[PDB]
RNA sequence: GGCUGACUGGGCCCUUGAACGCAAGGGGCCCAGGCGGGAAACCGGGGCCUAGAGAACGCUCGUGCCCCCACCAGUGGGGGCC
RNA sequence: UCGUUGCGGGUCCGCUUACCCGCCGCAAGGCGGGGACAGCGGCAGGCGGGCUGUUCGGCUGGGGCGGCACA
RNA sequence: CUCGGCUUAGUUUUGCCGGGGGAACGCGCCGGCCACUGGCCGGCAAGGCUAAGCACGUCCCGAGUCCGAUAGCGCACUAGUA
RNA sequence: GCGGGGAAAGGAAACAUCUUAGUACCCGCAGGAAGGGAAGCCAACAGGGACCCCCUGAGUAGGGGCGACCGAAAGGGGGAUAGCCCAAACCAAAUCCUCGCGGGACAACCGUGGGGAGAUGUGGGGCUUGGGCCCGGGCAACCGCCGGCGGGCGGUAGCCGAA
């Protein structure tokens, strides 16, 4: 429902056009550790077609995208869909790590946590700084879910 | 002997009510489903099998049920299977330069009409004909003959 | 709905503009490749897949330039009848797909093109992406579908046995289950 | 002086075209409808007679409670016979 | 004329990144100029023997000119 | 959908190519000889494969109301040779 | 045989639309055949049921300086007969390839180790008698890979054959 001309509007410099905010590396870094600790210790999935559906479906938790995918297209969908599911989600600068992040061999264009077991307390701390940056950049406000 | 599916001729506007009878592609899903067999059944059985037919026709019914009954008490013996036997592709070799691929097959009208209408079937079937002087082609102006030669013996 | 259905958003109306504002940037660049260029990852990936893109190994997807317009239709140098002198608005029997598709395959002699798509145009150029196999890889040559490009090949002495197998205890079966139901 | 027959629907014949095939055009004799002139008879289907005359396809107009257009009905449009 | 043709400000101004032109460089890319023009593709009008195909009738005291003795 | 063009029996109605515009989504879409509306009927384009039954004659086999060394293939032979 | 480019002479008793002809010829690309092939079909309220080829429909409808001339399709009779897959829904690395070693009819495959592909999705599932999804019941399950061993027949030289 949300309308891309609008929300894709204004890119930032430097960056591919679906990304809308930028993350600094300790926040990106931190987003990987947590799901790391969410892969062992509760719930994650990767994969864009399966981190499609599992925000479609309300299951997701925090929403992980890499800022390096060759046809841009590939991802492009999700921040819009995030918003539409109001799912936190939050950039990570290489897609090799996010999928060695993930616990495969391949890289990972997008990833999410589904459920955080030992990572729930270092997720919320997380989502918040996160929205510290979205009202930096105009951005409103996505509730911890 | 195997019996072979009746199904009736389609009636056409010109034929004024005149129907007749033909032998059919194959045997109704609902004609082998009163003799409590389904499409694979039948096929292994040697029986045409048709699934896209609607009609059920009682003697094709009835046939059905009396040749059933002389293979499964072992007085008639089925033919094989009517499914493939064999597994034939071959390589292919520049698809794209014989015009095989979906954009060629665009092009040559395949997408959107009948082999038989398309332009380069229409091209070779009258190559065809002229190079054996077959129907039609036997005489140039055919049409025209008959034409002038029907007012002036019929006037 | 798939991640792909939702990829697709890109080239329909939703997505029109920011498309159309991203490949006035890209095509920049592919103006100034090679005429014909093997990429890592098809461009349209959900049209790919439709098409019969895997990633799989001896998978090529070579993305093509060319000059769009009519054919470069000639004006006739001898006699001819008026209507054979025509030039203008003369075009070719070929779309500029078949086009591509056999620019490709001579860049890559003995591959299979298996199918191409449609990318992006701009004033002069029209850019397409062909799917090539080779079909002397053996991980394409048991695909289920790309075998039906590089050949198979299945004795009669295996189906033909099967069958006859099939068949045999299938009349075991109905004598049993059947017969008396068709008698009564 | 009074009028519009330089009429509507048709048929037959003569000439063009000799005896002897063969356009268009022109002329003559009638039947029906409805008129004009005349007491009536009768005459009027242009000019006292012999010249002023044009196929197919296409278009256009007139005409009909008119015929047809693809499974059925309707609206617009198209086609058809004279 | 349609498209290429984009971005700001009130049909006009500006801009450059498209595109075009030149210099340097193996290439990468840099410099300068022009600039949404031009160029290019489609469509439309004009000029167009530059080029292609053809027609240039008949009768006739031979043909031609005349005449129409061509209806 | 529209414009140009080649093509087709395809005709206000065939297929396609090129220039410009350009959908929807199964509660949808497509077809039923001009367009649209209603009804009814039939279907599911824009991805891929598929034996058998059909064309041909360098070659092999058979046949002949065919020719018989100016004939019959150009060549019955150290002929595609000199 | 398949895709593309593509005339004129001649005919129309001149000639340009037209025809000749999508022919000659040119360029590209295959196979022992090619191409086609599994209903967004045809029909008309009655029903057919993938395709190609043969006979017919038929010189019919229709196109055409409505001229010359061009010209179907459905339907009917035959030859022959055969149906499936990719993508997607759902699951999410359960996958494929290659090499070494051991086993395994010299194979497929099994066990183990290394390398490559793979979340931009390998693989499973699915193909109008739509499917996915949930519940129950049943084996005649279903689907696929290898072509070893035994047997038979046929082809590529020949042998016997009356008086
Ligand atoms: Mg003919
Ligand atoms: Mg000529
Ligand atoms: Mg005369
Ligand atoms: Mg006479
Ligand atoms: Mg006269
Ligand atoms: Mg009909
Ligand atoms: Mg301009
Ligand atoms: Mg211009
Ligand atoms: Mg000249
Ligand atoms: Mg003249
Ligand atoms: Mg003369
Ligand atoms: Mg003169
Ligand atoms: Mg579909
Ligand atoms: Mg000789
Ligand atoms: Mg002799
Ligand atoms: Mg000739
Ligand atoms: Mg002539
Ligand atoms: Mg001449
Ligand atoms: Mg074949
Ligand atoms: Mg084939
Ligand atoms: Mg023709
Ligand atoms: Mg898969
Ligand atoms: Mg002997």
């Amino acid at each position: 429902t949300i309308d891309p001309k609008t929300f894709y509007a204004n890119p930032l410099p430097g960056k591919p056009f679906y990304v809308r905010f930028e993350v600094p590396s300790d926040v990106a870094e931190k987003a990987l550790e947590i799901l790391s600790i969410a892969r062992q210790t509760g719930k994650i999935k990767k994969g864009t077609n399966e981190t499609t559906k599992a925000v479609e479906r309300g299951l997701a938790k925090l929403v992980l995208i890499a800022e390096d995918v060759d046809p841009p297209e590939v991802v492009a969908h999700l921040p819009l869909l995030c918003e539409e599911k109001k799912v936190p989600y939050v950039y990570v600068p290489s897609k090799e790590k996010l999928g060695k992040a993930a616990g495969i061999n391949v890289a990972a264009a997008a990833a999410v946590v589904i459920e955080a077991g030992q990572a729930a307390g270092e997720l919320e701390a997380l989502v918040n700084k996160i929205n510290e940056i979205r009202a930096k950049h105009g951005l409103n406000a996505i509730p911890v879910r | 002997m195997i019996p072979k599916p009746v199904v009736q001729v389609p009636r056409s506007i010109k034929s004024g009510g005149v129907t007749k009878w033909k032998e059919g592609r194959g045997f109704s899903l609902g004609e082998l489903k009163e003799v409590g067999l389904n499409a694979e059944q039948a096929r292994l059985l040697g029986l045409p099998v048709d699934t896209r037919r609607d009609s059920v026709w009682p003697q094709n019914v009835e046939a059905l049920r009396k040749w059933l009954i002389e293979v499964l008490e072992g007085k008639a013996t089925p033919p094989e299977p009517t499914l493939p036997k064999v597994v034939k592709v071959k390589r292919k070799r520049g698809r794209a330069f014989r015009g095989l691929t979906s954009a060629g097959r665009r092009s040559r009208g395949l997408i959107s009409t009948r082999f038989r209408e398309t332009h380069n079937y229409k091209f070779k079937k009258k190559a065809k004909e002229r190079r054996l002087k077959k129907r039609h082609e036997a005489t140039k102006g055919l049409g025209n003959v008959l034409r002038i030669s029907r007012i002036i013996n019929e006037s | 709905p798939s991640a792909y259905q939702y990829m697709a958003m890109w080239y329909r109306k939703v997505g029109r503009e920011v498309h159309e504002r991203l490949m006035r940037s890209v095509l920049i660049k592919w103006r100034k490749e090679p005429a014909i260029v093997r990429v890592e990852r098809p461009f349209r990936l959900e049209r790919a897949r439709k098409l019969g893109y895997k990633p799989k190994q001896g998978v090529v997807v070579a993305r093509v330039r060319l000059i769009r317009g009519p054919f470069n239709r000639r004006r006739p140098d001898s006699g001819r009848r008026p209507k054979r002198m025509g030039v203008y608005g003369i075009t070719a029997w070929k779309s500029w797909r078949q086009v591509a598709e056999e620019r490709a395959a001579r860049k890559f002699p003995g591959l299979e093109v298996l199918n191409s798509y449609w990318v992006a145009d701009d004033g002069i150029y029209r850019y397409f992406e062909v799917i090539l196999i080779d079909c002397n890889q053996p991980t394409i040559q048991r695909d289920p579908l790309y075998s039906g490009i590089c050949g198979r090949e299945v004795p009669r002495r295996r189906l033909a046995r099967r069958l006859r197998e099939r068949q045999r205890k299938l009349i075991e079966h109905l004598k049993k289950t059947l017969l008396p139901k068709l008698k009564g």
